[PDB]
Parts: C-alpha cells; sequence; structure tokens
C-alpha cells in the first residue's frame, strides 16, 4: 500500500466555483512561475486490486 | 504622476509588462521638501505630488 | 452457418382481415427479434404483445437490454401462408446477401457497419397493427453505427440527470437537425445501464494512468500552437478547465518498475474496457452495407445488400 492518509479528494467541484481561485493560461503552463500557483494533486495507486 | 503606472501594475502576469526607468524599477515617494531635493539622484525613486 | 443457410418459418394464424394481409407485404424487408432459433414460431411470438416483461410495459431506454437478449432476424418474403425469415447471429443465407428496406430517416453509406435503435425519433414513430389478431409490431430502426452510440449516449445521460433534483435533445448528422421524444424512463433498467458503466469505467484506471494523467498540462500547452489539438477539447469537456486548476505531477518510484511497463498495462486494460463500452450498451453491429452496383449513397426508404461484419 501507499502510506495511509494520504490522498485528497476532488476540489476539481470546489475550485470550479470560485472566480477567486487562481488559473493558468496556454501560455502559462509548463513554466514553475505559476506551477507553485495551482493546485498540486498527487495520485497514489499502488493499492489498487485493479481488473486484470 | 505615477497614475500612468499605477492603473497599469493590475494588469495581468501571463501577459508581460516590464517599465523600467533610467534602466531601473521605478520606485515611489509621497513628497519632497526643499531639504531633500535630490536633483542628480540616480535610479529610479518616482515622486507622486 | 449451413451450406443453405438456416430460415426460420413464423406462422401466420388463419384469422386475417385483408387489409392487415397487404400490410404484411409491405414489412418485405424489416428486422424482427427472435427469442429463439427455433424453425417454427407464431406471430404472437415475434409481436409486441410477447415482447413486453412480466407485468410491465418497458420503456424505450430498457428495450436496448430486451434486444441483446433475443435474436435480431430479417424477414426474407412474404407468404401467404407464413413469413420466411434468415437469423443474423447465425450465418444468413446461402449466398451471403439480404436485403434491407430503411424504415430510417438518414440515408447509408458504403462500408459502415449497422447498428440498430428503438422507435425513438419524434413524428417519423410508426407501428404496423394487426388489428384482426389484435397484435402491435413495433419494428426497429436500422442506423449506422456511430450513430447509435451517439443515441444511446443521450439517453442513457438523460437518465442520469433524473437521480439528481439542460439541455440534451438535439442531435446531428450530415447536416440534419433531429430530436427525439421521450418522457420517462424506469429506475430499473437505467441502474442496469449505470451498473455497466461505472463497472467499465474503473476497470481502464491503471498505474500507468496516472503517468498519463502528468501529460495533461502538455496538451492544453499543445493546443495553443496546433489547431488539432484544438479539435479535441471542444471548449465542453472536462479536461480543458481541469488543466486550468489542477497541476497533477508523477509518483515515484514505481514498485518492480524493471521489470513491467505500467504505460503499456494501462493501455491494453483501457482497450478491453472502455474502448469496448461502445459494445456493452447497445447490441453488437453485425452488419455493414457492401453495394454491388455501386450507390455511395443508399437513400431513405430503399433497399441495400447487406453482408455480415464480423
Amino acid at each position: 500500500p501507499p502510506a495511509p492518509n494520504r490522498n485528497p479528494d476532488f476540489p476539481l467541484a470546489g475550485l470550479a466555483a470560485n472566480p477567486q481561485t487562481p488559473r493558468c493560461s496556454a501560455g502559462q503552463v509548463t513554466n514553475p512561475q505559476f506551477a507553485d500557483r495551482l493546485y498540486r494533486w498527487q495520485p497514489d495507486l499502488r493499492g489498487r486490486p485493479t481488473a486484470r | 504622476d505615477c497614475d500612468a503606472l499605477m492603473r497599469r501594475a493590475a494588469l495581468d502576469r501571463h501577459r508581460d509588462c516590464r517599465v523600467s526607468a533610467g534602466g531601473h524599477d521605478p520606485v515611489y515617494a509621497a513628497a519632497c521638501n526643499v531639504a531633500t531635493a535630490d536633483f542628480n539622484r540616480n535610479d529610479g525613486q518616482l515622486l507622486h505630488n | 452457418m449451413l451450406a443453405d443457410g438456416f430460415e426460420t418459418d413464423i406462422a401466420i394464424p388463419s384469422g386475417i382481415s385483408r387489409p392487415d394481409a397487404a400490410a404484411l407485404q409491405r414489412c418485405e424487408g424489416r428486422v424482427v427479434f427472435l427469442p429463439t432459433i427455433r424453425r417454427q414460431l407464431t406471430l404472437a411470438d415475434v409481436a409486441h404483445e410477447s415482447f413486453v416483461s412480466g407485468g410491465v410495459s418497458p420503456d424505450t431506454l430498457g428495450l436496448l437490454l430486451a434486444y441483446r437478449r433475443r435474436f435480431p432476424a430479417v424477414i426474407t418474403r412474404v407468404l401467404p401462408t407464413r413469413i420466411v425469415a434468415c437469423p443474423l447471429d447465425v450465418g444468413l443465407t446461402h449466398a451471403g446477401t439480404v436485403n434491407l428496406r430503411n424504415t430510417s430517416p438518414v440515408d447509408l453509406c458504403n462500408g459502415d457497419p449497422i447498428s440498430l435503435v428503438p422507435p425513438v425519433f419524434e413524428g417519423q414513430a410508426t407501428d404496423v397493427r394487426l388489428d384482426s389478431l389484435d397484435l402491435t409490431l413495433r419494428f426497429p430502426v436500422p442506423l449506422p453505427s456511430p450513430l447509435a452510440r451517439e443515441i444511446v449516449a443521450r439517453l442513457v445521460a438523460r437518465g442520469i440527470r433524473d437521480l439528481n433534483p439542460p439541455d440534451l435533445n438535439v442531435l446531428y448528422y450530415n447536416g440534419s437537425r433531429l430530436s427525439l421524444l421521450a418522457d420517462v424512463q424506469q429506475l430499473g433498467p437505467v441502474n442496469a445501464e449505470l451498473r455497466s458503466l461505472v463497472l467499465n469505467m474503473v476497470y481502464s484506471i491503471t498505474e500507468g494512468t496516472t503517468i498519463i494523467l502528468t501529460l495533461i498540462p502538455r496538451l492544453f500547452a499543445l493546443s495553443a500552437q496546433d489547431g488539432y489539438v484544438n479539435a479535441l477539447l471542444q471548449m465542453q469537456s472536462v479536461t480543458r478547465e481541469a488543466a486550468q486548476l489542477i497541476h497533477p505531477e508523477a509518483p515515484a518510484l514505481m514498485q518492480d518498475g524493471e521489470r513491467r511497463l505500467p504505460l503499456y498495462e494501462a493501455l491494453v486494460a483501457w482497450l478491453t474496457h472502455a474502448g469496448q463500452l461502445g459494445d456493452t450498451l447497445a447490441l453488437a453491429p453485425v452488419v455493414r452495407v457492401c453495394t454491388f452496383d455501386g450507390a455511395a449513397v443508399v437513400r431513405s426508404g430503399d433497399m441495400a445488400p447487406v453482408i455480415r461484419y464480423p
């Protein structure tokens, strides 16, 4: 397994409501000047019993 | 004034805006007396009177 | 397939009002659901009365599961005593060709696979009635296979709105504007459709998928540069607005990453569940079109040559 209680939920439904959440344009992304301004999300999957 | 620069600095970061006064970034000041008066002063301490 | 093929016979009851006899002769090429591959059946077995479920009249979305439990067959020739039809799952004829009349609003092109849909659209709802035998006949509409996958996707997404106390009615194909008639959907078969979704939804997520999720910032940067990448997002996808907020990054390092290929394993599991799901909701596209005297367009209301699709 991964470390317990690591995984967060999705703020995608949450952050889409507030306009005051910081966004990125197509010229912003892949720059580290805005990679820290956006939300950081790290999924883990090493404990998944998946269909295979 | 600084009002041309003050209305401008609220623009976005993802569209660049570079203003260099005398090759230096603008620094702002409220007022100037006879005592300070900084006539041959270098890098851009600007005033807003 | 046999050397002669296999031809079922649907016998007609003797009590016939003569206008209903001429109504059957207009059913020259239609699609008929058989419950079995028994050689001799009745019109009561074919018709909508036996085609109901126990005590409950099925809706349009619930009628799809009733189709895949049965056997689609095509009427060849109407005789005065019986109706001769050929099944589709069984090898169809001695020759390999059947005529199919289009009871469809949309014309057909060569090579396109045909799936079949219940009577759904407005205006063209046409059901043949045999009033001497008090029977009703609801015949399915043959359509091209990407269209049938749209209509199932429009109906299933409509039922998910009903579990949540606009709009989704309008389709487009060949520039034609057309909507569809539906009022209610039973809560039973929607759960059978939805459980068939989410099990196949989950089974695509493997360890390589999170590595693919790190390429979401790459596509939204690449859609700036090429209009072909702009042909993906369409402003209605989640991933355009998902890339504007979430900056994901990769997990590291994977367990036993030397021996295995995580990106390869995520794709093959994706191809067997999510890319399979166009078959899992509706029935299979058993039939495509091969005109012999080459007609690029088979017009609405005409027959067409018919050859199986693997």
